[PDB]
């Protein structure tokens, strides 16, 4: 019913970061967990998610780069973000909806994490 | 307002129904999530469970009337039921137990179900005016227990696990048993004839042997639904043949077929309508988030509110017709909500499901409350057997119908599932409307035959 996100931070373009979502009283096992993100000056948008029975959904621009997965022993859902790009910079939220569906809009989800800042710098080493 | 044993029976019934609906409300989800069944397997296995639960009700009236006594059979049924619930809770340690545990619930239900009502009838002198009201309060008791269980059991299973939920079902049976034992003095001169002679241990052993055998047969049938299907098919065609060989019975036959359609539809609440709420309805109403499995509680909710009102408010075949029209409208409302009133993300307002369940519950109050009561007005033991057989078949058919809405476990987009639900519910509603119209047309001839 309340999700705790961890694992945000600052990373250079082309790097990787892993987000994790854990719940407290309810078992996250019965929930589809969607990851949303809100960039500066735009709306929350669905990024990626996993339903209660391992079905996956992804936004087009993160396919082949982000992987959502679930550890049902630790009752945790993970977002592994590889090949990160500056335009992936946003506050990321996990959201949980009972069952097998991952709706695209925030109103489909009742339970929300507080949000974790992810920043991707164009930084690269000097040649 | 009522005799003292009325309140004992009211509360025994409440707690027994609480245990049963605690299982029913979560069972299809338990199959899918805990046992890894596909939705199709889960729906047909629930259909088999429900068929056995319903069909075995025929045994408990005979056992209570003629073998052990009403009060003894209430006690025995409650104990077998409690054992079944604790066995279901144990099935999480021992998964291989699950079918045996469900068979124990089915058989326990078979022994128990007919007997509290029989007992209640004997609490009143034979032409007492309060009987009708007492039986309406009895139906409300069933649905208060069901309302509490269908509301809370999914929440409990989500927060503490299935073992706790099922053990609490068992605990509800234990406290029904405790309230009976504490109030035993209120029914010392109330019972069937065997209740007042010493218990025959011969008959008790016959009942225990037959019960254990039935528990294993039920387990097998629920594991192998493809042969439960043929068993009920051949039993149905055969009992139809022997009914046709042996005309107030013909009206009983057509009313039985109408009841079959009703139970096919009623069987959708824990299966297809349950997963429809899960997948394609918003899980928030009046600003509160809820577990969507709890939406099943809207059926007893509407019954509890509507049974007094409709008690305050043609005759037999027209009431049946009205109920069939109500059920048709419940499913047409579901279809319409999905076809025209969904969000862009594929989700519909829960107020449409509130209305779906209002329609379905009104159908219930017109049909199933007032069915075998005036099948008993047209009629015997053979027709009771056929009644329970055909309605068990209806639950098997209902599981099969539910499979047309089954969603593969990899689907995650509500816009993929919504047209499946809408196509199936719309076709159910159109067929049921057609059946209601033919019922309407036959009402005058039927009503003549009742004369
Ligand atoms: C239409 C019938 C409605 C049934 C009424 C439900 C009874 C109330 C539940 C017990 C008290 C509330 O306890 C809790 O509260 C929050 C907000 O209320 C609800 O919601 C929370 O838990 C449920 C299941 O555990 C999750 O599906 C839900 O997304 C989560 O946010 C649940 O209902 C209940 O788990
Ligand atoms: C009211 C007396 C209780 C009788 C219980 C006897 C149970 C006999 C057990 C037979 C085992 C198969
Ligand atoms: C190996 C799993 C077998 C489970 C059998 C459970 C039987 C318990 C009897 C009370
Ligand atoms: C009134 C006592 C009923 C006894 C039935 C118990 C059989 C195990
Ligand atoms: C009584 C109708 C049975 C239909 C089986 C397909």
């Amino acid at each position: 019913v309340q999700l705790v996100e961890s694992g945000g931070g600052l990373v250079q373009a082309g790097g990787s970061l892993r987000l994790s979502c854990a719940a407290s009283g309810p078992t996250l096992s019965n929930y589809a967990v969607g990851w949303f993100r809100q960039a500066p000056g735009k709306e929350r948008e669905f990024v990626a998610g996993i339903n209660w029975s391992s079905g996956l959904r992804y936004k087009d621009v993160v396919k082949g780069r982000f992987t959502v997965s679930r550890d049902n022993v630790k009752d945790t859902v993970y977002l592994q973000m590889n090949s990160l790009k500056p335009e992936d910079t946003a506050v990321y939220y996990c959201a949980a909806r009972f069952g097998g569906m991952l709706p695209l809009q925030p109103s489909g989800y009742a339970n929300w994490g507080q949000g974790t800042q992810v920043t991707v710098s164009s930084h690269h080493h000097h040649h | 307002q009522q005799p003292r044993p009325f309140f004992m029976i009211f509360f025994v019934e409440l707690w027994e129904r609480f245990g049963y609906y605690g299982v029913q409300g979560v069972l299809a989800v338990f199959f899918v999530k805990q046992l890894g069944f596909s939705q199709e397997q889960a729906f047909v296995t629930f259909g088999a469970f429900a068929a056995l639960v319903y069909g075995l009700i025929s045994i408990g009236g005979y056992v209570g009337d003629h073998l052990l006594g009403t009060k003894r059979t209430i006690v025995l049924g409650a104990l077998v039921l409690a054992i079944g619930y604790f066995m279901t809770g144990m099935s999480l340690l021992k998964p291989d137990l699950i079918f045996i545990a469900l068979g124990t619930i089915a058989v326990g239900n078979g022994l128990f179900k007919a007997n509290p009502a029989s007992l209640l009838s004997k609490c009143y002198p034979p032409k007492d005016p309060r009987l009708d009201g007492a039986f309406t309060l009895f139906y409300m008791s069933i649905n208060i227990g069901s309302l509490i269980a269908l509301s809370l059991a999914p929440v409990i299973a989500d927060r503490f696990g299935y073992s706790v939920t099922y053990n609490l079902c068992g605990a509800g049976l234990i406290i029904a048993l405790l309230v009976y034992i504490a109030c035993r003095g209120m029914v010392k001169d109330i019972g069937s004839e065997p209740d007042f002679r010493p218990m025959s241990f011969s008959k008790l052993l016959y009942v225990l042997l037959g019960s254990v055998v039935m528990i294993f047969v039920c387990a097998w049938l629920m594991h192998n639904v493809e042969v439960a299907n043929l068993v009920l098919i051949v039993l149905s065609i055969v009992v139809t043949i022997i009914f046709f060989r042996q005309n107030k019975m013909f009206v009983a036959f057509v009313l039985m077929l109408e009841a079959v359609v009703f139970y096919i539809l009623y069987a959708q609440m824990p299966t297809s309508l349950n997963f429809f709420a899960i997948n394609n309805v918003h899980h928030e109403i009046l600003g509160f988030s809820i577990n969507p499995v709890s939406f099943q509680a809207l059926n007893p909710f509407w019954v509890v509110l509507a049974s007094p009102i409709l008690a305050g408010i043609l005759s037999m075949p027209m009431k049946f017709t009205l109920g069939m029209f109500m059920c048709s409208l419940g499913f047409l409302t579901a279809a319409a909500a999905g076809m025209w009133f969904a969000d862009a993300q594929g989700l519909t307002s829960p107020w449409f499901i509130v209305l779906v369940y209002l329609f379905q519950s009104l159908g219930e109050l017109f049909i199933s409350a007032l069915g075998l009561a005036m099948i008993a007005a047209l009629v015997m033991g053979f027709i009771l057997g056929m009644w329970f057989l055909t309605q068990a078949a209806a639950f098997l058919l209902g599981g099969y119908v539910a499979t047309f809405t089954a969603v593969p476990d990899n689907i995650t987009d509500p816009l993929e599932t919504l047209p499946v639900y809408t196509n199936v519910f719309g076709k159910i509603g159109l067929v049921t409307l057609g059946v209601a119209v033919v019922m309407l047309l036959m009402v005058p001839w039927l009503k003549r035959m009742i004369a």
